[PDB]
DNA sequence: AAAAAAAAAAAAAAAAAAAAAAAAAAA
DNA sequence: TTTTTTTTTTTCTTTTTTTTTTTTTTT
């Protein structure tokens, strides 16, 4: 799933119209969480 | 154009949209019925023709607008004609203890699939959807009436019904030796027009349509309390004991718990007329279990930010070989109760039955205590009239 | 503490009307004096919109994040009285969100 | 014949109530003449509404007050104010409805009901509801609690009811002590959510809310809100936790009432007895200061309606301890 | 003691309707 | 910094748009 809630950190995700707030706490402020990518650094 | 993305409007084709998912309610009872009930897949073929007979006639309407009466207790009348046009002995009371036992779907308008219809413009049509009623004083039986007064039935379907049967089912409710069955049996014969089976109600597009009682159950039922009456007034050679009209009034009297009577009980709740009082007041430790156990699995079909309050009140607070026998080992018990088998004070004794027994179709069957009185004295009239 | 020390010492500041009384006219009207009583500060609670579905804590860590104040609640509790003293009202209002200093006794933490 | 925890039907009521509440606007107003929707608003704007309480007790030691004028009463003109404002509601005693014209006749002659809303109604859903509550009161009675457990774990579900029933739940946990937490977490769950802090002064034909016994926090404190510092109370004296109560009743300074500042008292005075059965030096400055605080808070609590058992009982327990330390 | 032309009886979900308030908006 | 629209509750009330069965009058 896409993002994380802040207080209770538990994944879900939102969709267009649709509320800014987790579903078990309703707390307002949700991480982005991070998705397998392919960055290349330099050792 | 997005003031229209937000609440989607209908014109007058509302009255169609409240057609075609009228469609799909009638579809939800005729495979339950055939599943549960296991009737057969050609009553449904009868029904899509049965349905759409009458939806002809709504179509050769000669107004394009609307007024056309339609209920849902036009939905349960048209499927009692498909069973007892193919002769299923099924009978009014049955559908009344299949809806308001929650078995089949009567009171739901939320089963409709709501994401196409119910979002368009239900305003009122879902006051005529949801079952916000019982039929009082005998709707279906005037429901019946205005069916055969849009569809033709003296020369379509057989309107008969297998009342040997349903004599059979009035005996085995009650705890009467089959004997009653052939006393009653020849007075289906001696009064009844000419001896025949017993007819569906014709046609009346009157909107009073009469007052006449001249509906089939209502006959059969008056009957019924002419006999008892005359059979145990005129009981000569002293063949039923004193002793005998207690021992079975006093097993009327007595509760146990089956599932039949639990779905007795439950019509006693929407009961409108009293003694719907005392009925809900008298019950057992037992008995009101079965009625929540009943509740926490029949309630469950209900109709459908505020969640986390309500999911952290059910959360922390919750709701948490067979020694319910069957219909037989009661009426078995019931039986070996009245076994005393083998003087003006049994009037008495005769007058405390014959309110039992009428308070008993008049629950099981969503008649009024008035309209029975009527229907018994015409023909406690015509049944005089044909002998003196 | 100074907050109703400091309340204590601002006084009472009157206005008059001037209804004549229709009775030497000795009588400058009604004596309107209105003081504050009593100051408080309240820890910071916040209720998510309205209706006061459950009034939880807030603590500074949610509000660094949504960069926003830290704010308690300040009321005051009004004195509206009549003709020295004759007809008193003790109204709390509510008065604002003053910030609150961290780890005091004003704070969550 | 219990009470059902739902708004009914609106259907003739409403309108049953519009009459009654214009006739009473007019044989007032013809009345107070010769004794010298907004028909039902002109009622409640005259008088008050009673929120901390069902009805409005007062002083009998104070005003007079004494109406020995005339016996005032005559039928010759008792039934002169009758006749013109029956006049006033004949002209609209057409538009409802002829039980509705039987209605109005009866209370015109000084009769009164018989038959009540609840027992006609039915619909559905409510004759459910209405044979749930009777059997949940019925049982609660007769102490068939784990029966009566099942009765309100499925009447709080259906989705008509209000919680009205806030005593029934708060009284069944204690008594069942078998799987759910007790009736401490069910008081708070109430004060968490029913907090409603605005001072709605009245100005509105109230009918989904009548009592005071589910309200709160306009100028009166919620009536489950005190039973919570009570039942606190009682639960940690039975170690012999007292932080716990003390810190969250110093959260809300309510500065109008004087019951909680009764139970702040008996918070600090339990602690300080306590602390002396353990006891037989700082052990004894932080016992003074406990008396310190409950002397300060009786003498809060002299704003209002007397919450001293005597005033010298609170105080002849004082010295007593004292005595020890 | 049974066939008829005038209406009323209900009913229930959705849009609205005064009261009060939160409390920024902006020039 | 003055009025402040802009918004949001907030419970109580109306709208909508049909359906079900009346009553007295003759034969
Ligand atoms: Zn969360």
């Amino acid at each position: 799933l896409k993002y994380i809630c802040a207080e209770c950190s538990s994944k879900l995700s939102l969709s267009r119209t649709d509320a800014v707030r987790c579903k078990d706490c309703g707390h307002r402020i949700l991480l982005k969480a991070r998705t397998k990518r392919l960055v290349q650094f330099e050792a | 154009q997005s003031h229209k993305k937000f609440k989607k409007l209908i014109g007058h084709e509302a009255k169609l949209l409240f057609l075609k998912s009228f469609q799909f309610i009638l579809k939800r009872q005729i495979r339950w019925l055939i599943t549960e009930m296991r009737f057969p897949k050609e009553f449904e073929h009868v029904a899509k023709i049965i349905w759409l007979k009458i939806l002809k006639t709504i179509n050769d309407q000669p107004q394009e607008e609307l007024k056309l009466q339609l209920h849902m207790t036009s939905t349960i009348s048209i499927l009692y004609l498909a069973s007892t046009h193919l002769s299923l002995p099924v009978y009014t009371c049955d559908y009344i203890k299949w809806i308001c036992t929650a078995k089949m779907p009567y009171f739901q308008a939320s089963e409709i699939l709501p994401k196409s219809w119910r979002i368009q413009l239900p305003n009122y049509y879902v006051s005529i959807l949801e079952g916000s009623i019982s039929p009082f004083n005998g709707q279906l039986y005037n429901k019946i009436a205005l069916t055969c007064g849009m569809i033709h039935f003296k020369e379509f379907f057989n309107s008969e019904i297998s009342c040997q049967g349903l004599l059979l089912k009035l005996v085995m409710q009650c705890a009467l030796p089959p004997e009653f069955y052939f006393y009653t049996k020849q007075v289906i014969e001696f009064e009844e027009t000419d001896i025949r089976n017993l007819t569906l109600w014709e046609r009346t597009d009157e909107r009073h349509t009469g007052r006449v009682s001249n509906h089939a159950e209502l006959r059969v039922l008056s009957y019924f309390m002419l006999t008892i009456n005359w059979m145990l007034s005129f009981d000569r050679d002293r063949q039923y004991p004193l002793k005998w009209i207690l021992s079975l009034t006093e097993s009327l009297t007595q509760r146990t718990t089956t599932s039949e009577s639990i779905g007795r009980n439950i019509v006693k709740v929407v009961y409108p007329d009293k003694p719907t009082s005392s009925d809900y007041f008298q019950w057992s430790e037992e008995e009101t279990l079965e009625f929540l156990k009943w509740m926490e699995k029949q309630f469950l079909p209900t109709q459908t930010d505020q969640k986390i309050a309500r999911r952290k009140l059910y959360k922390i607070f919750p709701l948490d070989s067979t020694h319910q026998l069957t219909f037989i080992e009661d009426l078995q018990e019931r039986y070996a109760k009245q076994t005393p088998f083998f003087p003006p004070a049994r009037k008495e004794a005769i007058g405390r039955l014959l309110t039992h027994i009428a308070s008993q179709l008049l629950v099981d069957f969503a008649i009024s205590k008035e309209q029975l009185k009527d229907c018994i004295s015409r023909i406690k009239n015509a049944c005089l009239h044909r002998m003196n | 503490g100074l907050l109703n020390l400091g309340v204590k010492d601002i006084g009472e500041k009157v206005i008059f009307d001037g209804k004549p009384l229709n009775s030497n006219s000795g009588y400058l009207g009604n004596k309107l004096s209105v003081s504050v009583e009593q100051v408080s500060i309240a820890k910071p609670m916040s209720n998510d919109g309205v209706s006061s579905a459950v009034e939880r804590k807030v603590y500074p860590s949610e509000s660094r994040q949504r960069l926003t104040s830290y704010r308690g609640k300040l009321l005051l509790k009004l004195k509206w009285s009549v003709n020295n003293g004759e007809e008193n009202l003790f109204e709390v209002r509510d008065c604002g969100g003053l910030p609150v200093m961290l780890q005091s006794n004003r704070c969550h933490l | 014949m219990f009470e059902v925890p739902i708004t009914l039907t609106n259907r003739k009521f409403a309108q049953r109530r519009k009459l009654k509440y214009q006739y009473i606007n007019y044989i007032s107003r013809r009345f107070d003449r010769i004794s010298k929707s907004d028909e039902e608003r002109k009622f409640w704007k005259k008088y008050e509404k009673p929120e901390k309480s069902f009805e409005i007790w007062r002083t009998v030691s104070s005003q007079n007050k004494q109406p020995i004028n005339k016996q005032k009463m005559t039928y010759h003109n008792f039934k002169k104010i009758e006749k013109i404002p029956l006049r006033k509601m004949e002209i609209p005693l057409l538009h409802c409805t002829k039980e509705n014209k039987l209605y109005f006749q009866s209370i015109s002659r000084g009769l009164e009901p018989l038959k009540t809303s609840t027992s006609e109604v039915r619909n559905y859903r409510t004759r459910h509801i209405v044979t749930l509550t009777d059997l949940l009161h019925l049982n609660v009675s007769r102490h068939n609690w784990s029966l009566a457990y099942k009765i309100f774990a499925t009447l709080i579900r259906i989705p008509g009811v209000q919680i009205k029933s806030l005593w029934g739940i708060g009284v069944e946990i204690l008594d069942n002590l078998s799987n759910s937490s007790s009736g401490l977490d069910f008081l708070q769950w109430m004060c968490q959510i029913y907090s409603s802090k605005s001072r709605f002064v009245q100005n509105i034909n109230y009918r989904s809310i009548v009592p005071p016994f589910q309200t709160g926090s306009r100028t009166h404190t919620a009536k489950f809100a005190i039973t919570y510092l009570w039942s606190s109370l009682i639960n940690c004296q039975k170690s012999m936790l007292i932080d716990k109560i003390s810190e969250w009743v110093l959260t809300p300074p309510f500065m109008e009432d004087a019951e909680v500042w009764f139970i702040y008292a008996s918070c600090h005075l339990l602690k300080a007895d306590t602390l002396s059965r353990q006891f037989v030096d700082i052990k004894i400055n932080q016992v003074i200061k406990h008396i310190h605080y409950v002397r300060t808070f009786l003498k809060i609590c002299l704003d209002k309606g007397g919450f001293a058992v005597p005033s010298r009982l609170i105080e002849n327990q004082l010295k007593s301890f004292e005595s020890r330390l």
